[PDB]
């Protein structure tokens, strides 16, 4: 009936394609990301306090306190999902670091992967630098309280956006919504059918 | 239809049984056919190739006309089902809409003398509900050439005073190919007879010579 | 005259909701199973590997490593086994003119993908709601390793109930040609402790490449063994589906009685 | 362990009784 | 036989579908009956009771007389297998010898005029040829009562022929019951009829009388 | 008038070569099949553990360590996966007054009884020629156990071909019932290497006792683990027995159409 | 039909059972057992050498030549298949006693188990003994050249005939004829039907 | 532990209920 029409294609397939490529290509801002490889020898343990303590929020407001990171992640105000409001909660911008500051673990080899986003080039790398310093001290002070930080890869200064992807999401979102056109397409068939 | 040459056979074990060879046979006109045969012949065989059941592998036959599919004694539904579902299928499975489906399916529940039973599995049904439930849905689409094979050997004098009825109903439009062994029955509901023995097929209008051909 | 694909589409659409019934059954056990089974295996093998996994490689958790390969694994492995009977069970309905054994094998199989698709979502949903990763990396990439997973599957179900026409007793063997497919593909646990010498015996195994290169297209740091590749699954689905495709063809008259 | 033992001796006596009855039962109604 | 009080009754789904309530019905003796029936009635499942395939659930009958196993169109034999297996395990589950074992299927073969095809597998027969064997199985054994279904609605001239022949042979010795949608043939194949309507079941001694109450 | 035992053998027989043909197979290739299966699993198991059966114990052999824990689980497994069949493929013939059910059931259970008592007795026989142990030092024991354990298997496969008439998918569940059976019960390996604090899991298969009994009674040096008896597969079967009798004959009527 | 006509019965059933009641009730002799268990200690690879060594050819001929195994092994005239035959190959002695002298290993703790067999009840004590002593000289030779033995249990006297169960290999022989003549029979009658 | 115990002598006594129930529908 009102779920029949032609419409049922709208519902799905057009109008999310519609928005999805206004705000990709219209609203979206660049982030630049910076990448760097480190680890820690004098293995396993202190490599894990180091990724835990990364994500600590300590030292985001240390980071805060040196880089004011609030003030600069606020700054894109054409974005809408990826910008830091302001008077946000501290939980809501520990997340924000969190979700920004991605690190990785290679089982094998145990290097760490820190790739770090900013809005502005110099930005990401300053601030993967800043972060690499600061974990080299804890680490120094933590050991000394209670060890050294080998920089396989240094950061490095981003050219062009990694992210965000517009083509490939565009892709795949297009993908996701045919797939779910076609799953609701046919439900719809069998009760229209069935009743 | 043209029924042009063809070679019929199966994959039985002593070689191969070549039931069909070299038939050049053209059916009448505007006349209802009764297939007489014998034990051992291809009525049924020759009766599912005039459905388009099976193809043939060693001929073709041309139909200029629509054939409805043949109704026998066994097969042509599925099991385990109530008749509901299974006209449902057989109305969807020609590409109709919801009304036509609807009301077809409404004569099929009308034609056939069924109460509950109508919403029973194919399992539970005797020998001659099935059989009347299939008689019921041939007569529901419209054909020009209605296949029945002795499909009211097991049903009761309202069956055929109904099936009768409809038939006449729906005379000067389309016709019958019927095959039963109660030439009571084949004598009025036929016009001409055709009698194959040996994979060879043979016509007769006139049909108390059709009788005598098959018992001479 | 209608064309032959409007009613290659009515066949189709008749043939789905007429398996739907049966597949999913008239008292609704149908869904709770193949939403109860899964977490059921999920569960066993947790309890028995998760120190074993934590021992392993510990860079992501078992209870969304080992969904990602195993749905897959479930979807394929349903569309090779049920499609035997989609002639055999279905053979009695052979007598309308237009029924063809092609239409009873692909309407099955559009059939289970939708079941599997809304089994996948659904368990990526509560996996997500539960606090663990749900989103794909790299979305594309799995999308074309399913795909070619989808092929592959197909063609070979078809293959066998093309040959399996003449002895039904052919269940049995793939009963028991199912047994290793769940364990040598390394659905169940990491292909990191296979030993090496014996490692050219499991890259014979298409699936095994494939729920590889679907896990490495999931997470973001998956590592894929050495000689795993895509070019030995895609010549596989190809080939074996042109002599599929050949064989059905072959014996198209005989599929019948 | 007396009353223990005469306890599991007397339920799978018991149990040897209703299997014999029913293979004779049934060995018996067969006939037909 | 007697035929003493029962209550026959199948699992539906709609609760229960009391097909036979408190039927105490005397069969009369040395005459063959006719079971004439309606389509709903029970004569298939009477015939299975006179057969003892399956037992009564709130009944009994006394048969003090052997009995021979039903006929019918459908069951009784096992697919995937030619008709000598079936003849060989159908003489042995009687105790038989093995001299009287192989005469009885030589008669079985010799009545059935069935060339190669007898050495086929029971998939590949037609409708006819496994009612035919039914038939010659029948009047092989040795029995009082013989129970028919309409076994000849699938046969030629011929079947009937010889079938009438056999039996006229071995009339004097023992009795037919018989059911058939044929009435020119159930006139002169029986003595007495029995109508069944509404799960009860009645007797009619002229068998124009039966038919009239038929279809009436 | 002959005693109804007379009609009982001559039923029994009837059906016994009957069922032997198609069990069998025109083709003969079931007797190449249940004596090629058998050496083949025989050749993989070895080859994929005789370094790890020789570290777990050196004092009797692989050939001949696994074979007498295989045959007779291959025998309780047909004898319990092939009376499902016994009633439901026989169903057709159900029309000629004397054949019952139990007849049906207990007649396959003969001719697979014969069956793998002539594999049993060719195996120890080819495994004595290939200079292997071949004799049980205690065969009274072994008689023993092997009885009560047909026992139990006869009973269990009575109980579940009771049972499942109504709903024929229970096959798959004994199919899926039938994956673990082949890995809890031991028969593969040695139950020294499982852990002890798994142990109670494991004790609550009847089938393990009756291997390790069988095994103990036919080496003159296997040792039995503690808790491992044979009163609790003893009472199993005689309860399990009781019960499938109790069931078969509440439902003897409905065992038709 | 002549495998038929009730001589089947006394084919497989009766004439094993008289010749077996006739020779093991009658012609057999008695066969003392004297089991010792012993061990090495100072593991696994010198217990092995011992149970290598114990099986070996040079024992065998150190034995014969200090207790005369082979005119002791001939006295029963009775037994005709236990018996040592005068003029036998030299192998034929090696296999007899490999087939007496039975050497069992515990995996566990590592103890060999010998079980002597003789026909007189002091001869297999003093067989066992010689055993042991000789395996205990050939263990410190073997040190010294290129180590103790510790007797756990000593060799005992037996009292009665261990070996061989008549009842037990009767009744045992009596249940295997059974099961070959019931699968002789259904064969048979498969074949008579089957014809 | 009050109700525990009250739940689990339910069970048993629901199983044994069952049991005796059917043997003796049987006889
Ligand atoms: N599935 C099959 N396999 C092999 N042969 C078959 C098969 N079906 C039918 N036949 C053969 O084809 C012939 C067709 O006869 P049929 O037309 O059914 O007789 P009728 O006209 O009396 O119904 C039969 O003689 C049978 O031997
Ligand atoms: N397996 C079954 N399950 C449930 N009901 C059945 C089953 N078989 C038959 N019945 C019912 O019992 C009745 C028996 O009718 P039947 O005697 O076969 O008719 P006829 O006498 O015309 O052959 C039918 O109306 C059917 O609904
Ligand atoms: F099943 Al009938 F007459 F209706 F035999
Ligand atoms: F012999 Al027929 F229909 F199979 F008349």
């Amino acid at each position: 009936s009102r779920l029949t029409a032609k419409r049922l294609q709208w519902a799905l397939v057009y109008l999310p394609m519609l928005v999805a490529t206004v705000y990709f290509l219209v609203f979206s801002a660049d982030r630049y990301v910076s990448e760097s490889v480190i680890t820690v020898r004098q293995s396993r343990e202190d490599t894990c306090y180091l990724q835990t303590y990364i994500h600590s929020m300590g030292l985001l407001q240390k980071l805060d306190q040196q880089l004011k990171l609030r003030e600069h992640f606020g700054t894109p105000l054409r974005d809408p999902l990826f910008r830091l409001w302001g008077g946000t909660s501290q939980e809501w911008f520990l997340e924000y670091y969190r979700s920004r500051v991605e690190v990785l673990m290679d089982d094998i080899c145990g290097l760490l992967t820190v790739r770090v986003q900013g809005f502005e080039p110099e930005f990401a790398q300053a601030l993967n630098r800043a972060i690499l310093e600061e974990s080299e001290r804890f680490v120094n002070e933590l050991s000394h309280r209670m060890k050294s930080l080998v920089v396989v890869e240094p950061p490095v200064l981003p050219e062009i956006a990694e992210y965000p992807r517009r083509w490939y999401n565009l892709a795949t979102l297009l993908v996701v919504c045919c797939l779910i056109y076609g799953v609701v397409s046919l439900v719809v068939a069998t009760i229209r059918d069935h009743q | 239809i043209e029924l042009r040459n063809l070679t019929k056979w199966y994959p039985t074990p002593h070689g191969r049984r070549y039931v069909f060879r070299n038939l050049n046979f053209r059916f009448p006109d505007d006349v209802s056919i009764g297939l007489i045969g014998r034990n051992g012949a291809g009525k049924s065989t020759l009766m599912r190739l005039l459905g388009g059941i099976e193809a043939p592998n060693e001929g073709e036959v041309v139909t200029d006309v629509s054939i409805s599919w043949p109704v026998g004694l066994s097969g042509g539904f599925q099991g385990s089902l109530t008749a509901r579902e299974n006209v449902k299928f057989v109305c969807r499975i020609y590409g109709t809409s919801h009304e036509d489906m609807l009301r077809k399916v409404r004569f099929v529940e009308e034609f056939a003398e069924i109460g509950e039973h109508f919403d029973l599995p194919m399992k539970t049904y005797s020998s001659g509900m099935r059989s009347r439930v299939a008689f019921g849905l041939s007569m529901a689409f419209d054909f020009d050439y209605y296949l029945i094979d002795e499909a009211m050997a097991v049903g009761d004098a309202q069956f055929r005073a109904k099936s009768r009825a409809v038939f006449d109903s729906r005379v000067g439009q389309a016709n019958m190919i019927l095959v039963s062994h109660n030439m009571n029955d084949i004598k009025e509901y036929c016009d001409v007879v055709v009698l194959v023995d040996q994979g060879q097929a043979t016509l007769y209008e006139d049909v108390e010579a059709g009788i005598a051909a098959y018992q001479g | 005259k209608r064309s032959p694909w409007q009613i290659q589409q009515a066949v189709l659409f008749a043939l789905f909701l007429r398996e739907l019934k049966t597949r999913l059954g008239g008292r609704w056990l149908g869904v709770f199973w193949v939403l109860l089974e899964p977490v059921a295996h999920i569960a066993v093998m947790t309890t028995l590997f998760s120190l074993a996994h934590r021992a392993a490689m510990p860079s992501i958790e078992y209870p969304v490593f080992l969904i990602t390969g195993l749905i897959p694994f479930f979807m394929f492995r349903g569309l090779v086994t049920r499609l035997m009977e989609a002639i055999d069970s279905n053979r009695g309905l052979f007598a309308y003119r237009q029924v063809k054994p092609i239409d009873t094998v692909i309407a099955r199989a559009m059939l289970e993908i939708s079941l599997q698709s809304i089994v996948y979502l659904i368990a990526l949903g509560t996996l997500g709601w539960l606090g663990f990763h749900f989103l794909p990396v790299r979305a594309l990439e799995l999308a074309g390793v399913s795909a070619v997973l989808i092929m592959l599957g197909a063609s070979l179900g078809l293959f066998f109930a093309v040959v399996t026409n003449e002895i039904p007793q052919a269940r049995a063997i793939v009963r028991i040609s199912l047994l290793p497919l769940y364990f040598v593909s390394g659905v169940i646990f990491p292909v990191h402790t296979i030993p090496p010498q014996y490692l050219p015996l499991l890259q014979l195994n298409p699936v095994l490449h494939l729920i590889e290169l679907s896990r490495a297209s999931f997470f973001p740091q998956y590592r894929v063994l050495q000689g795993i590749n895509l070019a030995y699954p895609a010549g596989f689905a190809l080939l074996s589906l042109f002599l599929a495709l050949m064989l059905y063809r072959l014996r198209r008259h005989q599929l019948a009685s | 362990r007396r009353w223990y033992n005469l306890a599991t001796l007397l339920v799978v006596c018991c149990l040897i009784y209703g299997v014999v009855s029913l293979v004779v039962a049934t060995i018996r109604d067969h006939q037909d």
